[PDB]
């Protein structure tokens, strides 16, 4: 089965910073983004974008692709109950 | 369907992953473990788990072929990793 | 080596519609989004979003994950060498 | 990695790696490049199952290979394993 609870990657990052003894403000200065931007990311209020993924990977490790994949899977799980595609026609039938 | 967590040795992890049930893991580590399971599940190759905070390393004893990531202190999640798929997830030590 | 030219998925979708004899307008009606949104997608002016990826997959096939991976890979190819990470500290 | 790993067809290789178009029909340049982008991006074969592609596994001596349609009788064929595509060919 799939994972029951899928978190927004910002929320995950927040726990990581905390485990690391790193403040969000300090994190923002290091990766070169505004503290307001990070604050929103950490609260899961805004998306982890491609350019953010390049900066985050530089700081937290892994690849930009990994971070973007966390976001896209999160976003798709979130939409699971909000899009009815049943009336859409699949071309080629 | 492909490149995800496929099986669990540790029943607590299985309950958390599949039903979000927290009773089978230490309460202070619930979110931390869920994040790490989300990472293992999302990663498509082992390098994507190589974040310094995870302390990613291959096991060497009889457990050769397995990998380890740190949750907290001496606690770890262990697993086999092939094809982007993760097998025999365990929480130990 | 990696692919020399990587296209925005909206542009790829434009070609497929063309090949299929489907107008942007007709496509827009089918997936349930506004024709302006589709026109911008097809010109590569706007991102293939997750909700778009769900509707598009319902119409063109494949999966939402695939459509989103095209967008994210394309976006990363564009940003290459445009973000200097040399001053960023890797924790640990 | 999960990408295109090798080419049997020299034309496909030149297009994919350098954007050089002399090894494929001129009018199919974008169509072929789009499909190569799809094959390169897909992580599992099901992600290539679009009606316009007519995805099907080949049989007999080419068991293990798959085929997607480019246009008419022309197709791109390949081995697909673990998201990796091998022996890309343009044929028939």
């Amino acid at each position: 089965m799939r994972q029951f609870k899928v978190s927004h990657p910002g929320e995950m990052i927040a726990r990581d910073l905390e485990d690391m003894g790193v403040s969000g403000r300090r994190f923002a200065h290091n990766i070169g983004v505004t503290p307001a931007t990070v604050s929103r990311l950490l609260a899961g209020k805004t998306a982890l974008t491609p350019s953010l993924s390049i900066r985050i990977a530089a700081a937290l490790g892994s690849t930009p692709e990994f971070w973007l994949r966390l976001q896209s899977n999160y976003d798709l799980r979130q939409l699971e109950n909000q899009i009815d595609t049943s009336g859409i026609v699949l071309y080629g039938e | 369907s492909h490149m995800m967590i496929k099986s669990f040795k540790h029943k607590g992890l299985k309950l958390l992953f599949e039903k979000g049930v927290t009773s089978g893991v230490p309460a202070q580590d619930v979110d931390r473990i869920n994040d790490r399971l989300q990472a293992i599940d999302t990663a498509t190759e082992i390098g994507e788990l190589n974040r310094q905070i995870y302390k990613l390393h291959p096991l060497k004893g009889d457990r050769e072929g397995y990998w380890s990531i740190t949750v907290r202190a001496n606690w770890r999640i262990t697993f086999q990793f092939i094809n982007g798929d993760a097998y025999i997830l365990n929480y130990e030590d």
